[PDB]
RNA sequence: AACGAGACUCUGGCAUGCUAACUAGUUACGCGACCCCCGAGCGGUCGGCGUCCCCCAACUUCUUAGAGGGACAAGUGGCGU
């Protein structure tokens, strides 16, 4: 029985951890963005003494850091912030070499092209925006778009047809046709605003979630609601596994993992008992990201910690 | 210090929750943005205090109902408990039995079944 | 404020008027009174929803 | 329901984030010049002192002043019908 166990904890932050990034070129490096205006590049000494140490602390931002994603080669980081800007760092020195300016309001998420030639972002402005790596705004989808905050957009690692998926607060999913930027299809349902959306490595699914508490699956060429997984309280962020047919979801206080063959819980990852005197005793989980290995996941919580979980038999 | 919110801060925060309840989560910095979008608060200082009472009220409403806010999702669970209760499919039954001075109250109204008898301890209460 | 001369000394006049919040206009001022929060609310939210998927 | 209280307006405290500056600068060197060996060196070079002179160099940390951001009893623990 493939079962997750608490491997170790990472510590050193000063606010909520809101995103974690990983890349196969470097297995010892991990990038975590936070709610204290800074992002942290770690140095994973896998010794159980402390599973890691903060290597470098990138700075320069005026508000919360909502999203972060590494380049395809592991040398550039792109981060998007509530101050309404994106910064393209340089994960050797620091020194943001390029920055992007135009969203009127908080940037809620950003995504990177697998050939590192297009950048997409969505915002409280109610708009999707597409950019060159020189920071010129290439296109703005103000029409045809959501009517509320564009909470998360993603790039499809598809073979040839370039399409981007979007999930917002008007409780819709919208798939786009690149090179013409018209709405391919919609996906309706989802009573409650939406928090994330994420596609499988090959691209056939979009495990989306939100206030409904449930994770819906969708089809990328057929265009049907495949099925719903019932999650419980609320779904902060969802992620497919790199090397298996698994989906992991971060429910409120605890993580849930599903096998899609027969649509069944593998396990719920909890945390330990505490003597806290209150409603919402658990710090909630915010965002989680598999490794490139497929042998460990990190998940960031609302108590300034990043916890590491490892698979065992 | 003080920190006693005025009635113009405790009435915004009451209307807002009624209208927009499904946006107002449980953290302060997201509410500080939702409130800024939905209503027109003509100051930063007032906006923050309104969005700071909204969070108090939200934490309280994730327990039992509060007596100033009528939200849709919490009416129906009371409407249920008024439509019927989980206790019985029978009535509380007609098959119930009583004691003297009522047998003669019925003897002058003509009943004849399903009763009992016990002449009570022989002087008034003590 | 004004003065008035009558054959028995002077009277004074004071008049104060409160302008009625002309939005963007010229009859009164913009920028309503500070303690004037106002909440807007739309409709047409029909929740009836089974996961249908339109295609363009 | 109205006024007063409060909200409000100015000011003080924080931004190595933005806007941008020979009527504010800094760092660099293009400099060069003065002076001392004051240290490697010798005295130059390596360096040290400069409200000494420059740049059609790079930038905005210090200066100036505009737009936004930030604090809410918001988080955690007690006392509160
Ligand atoms: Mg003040
Ligand atoms: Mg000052
Ligand atoms: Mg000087
Ligand atoms: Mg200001
Ligand atoms: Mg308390």
């Amino acid at each position: 029985t493939e079962q997750m166990t608490l491997r170790g904890t990472l510590k050193g932050h000063n606010g909520w951890v809101t995103q974690i990034a990983t890349t196969p070129q470097f297995p010892d490096m991990i990038l975590s963005a936070s709610r204290d205006k800074t992002i942290i590049m770690w140095k994973l000494t896998r010794d159980e003494t402390n599973y890691g140490i903060p290597q470098r602390a990138l700075r320069g931002h005026s508000h919360f850091v909502s999203d972060v994603v590494i380049s395809s080669d592991g040398q550039f980081a792109l981060s998007g912030s509530w101050d309404g800007t994106l910064r393209l760092w340089d994960l050797t020195t620091g020194t943001t070499t390029r920055r992007f300016v135009g969203h009127t309001k908080d940037v809620l998420s950003v995504a990177f092209s697998s050939d590192n030639r297009q950048i997409v972002s969505g915002s409280r402005d109610k708009t999707i925006k597409l950019w060159n790596t020189l920071g010129v705004c290439k296109y703005t989808v103000q029409d045809e778009s959501h009517s509320e905050w564009v909470s998360c957009v993603r790039f499809s690692p598809n073979s040839s047809n370039p399409i981007i998926v979007s999930c917002g607060w008007d409780k819709l999913v919208k798939v786009w046709n690149l090179a013409n930027c018209k709405l391919k299809t919609n996906h309706i349902g989802h009573t409650g605003y939406l928090n994330t959306v994420t596609v499988s490595p090959d691209g056939s699914l979009c495990a989306s979630g939100g206030k409904d508490g449930q994770a819906m699956l969708w089809d990328l060429n057929e265009g049907k609601h495949l099925y719903t997984l019932d999650g419980g309280d609320i779904i902060n962020a969802l992620c497919f596994s790199p090397n298996r047919y698994w989906l992991c979801a971060a429910t409120g206080p605890s993580i849930k993992i599903w096998d899609l063959e027969g649509k069944i819980i593998v396990d719920e990852l909890k945390q330990e008992v505490i003597s806290t005197s209150s409603k919402a005793e658990p710090p909630q989980c915010t965002s989680l990201a598999w490794s490139a290995d497929g042998q460990t996941l990190f998940a960031g919580y609302t108590d300034n910690l990043v916890r590491v979980w490892q698979v065992t038999i | 210090m003080g920190r006693v919110r005025t009635k113009t801060v405790k009435k915004a925060a009451r209307v807002i929750i009624e209208k927009y309840y499904t946006r107002l989560g449980n953290d302060f910095h997201t509410n500080k943005r939702v409130c800024e979008e939905i209503a027109i608060i003509p100051s930063k200082k007032l906006r923050n205090k309104i969005a700071g009472y909204v969070t108090h009220l939200m934490k309280r409403i994730q327990r039992g109902p509060v007596r100033g806010i009528s939200i849709k999702l919490q009416e129906e669970e009371r409407e249920r408990r008024d439509n019927y209760v989980p206790e019985v499919s029978a009535l509380d039954q007609e098959i119930i039995e009583v004691d003297p001075d009522t047998k003669e109250m019925l003897k002058l109204l003509d009943f004849g079944s399903l009763s009992n008898l016990q002449v009570t301890q022989p002087t008034v209460g003590m | 404020v004004r003065h008035v001369l009558l054959r028995q000394g002077v009277l004074g006049i004071k008049v104060k008027i409160m302008l009625p919040w002309d939005p963007s206009g010229k009859i009164g001022p913009k920028k309503p009174l500070p303690d004037h929060v106002s909440i807007v609310e739309p409709k047409d939210e029909i929740l009836p929803t089974t996961p249908i998927s339109e295609q363009k």
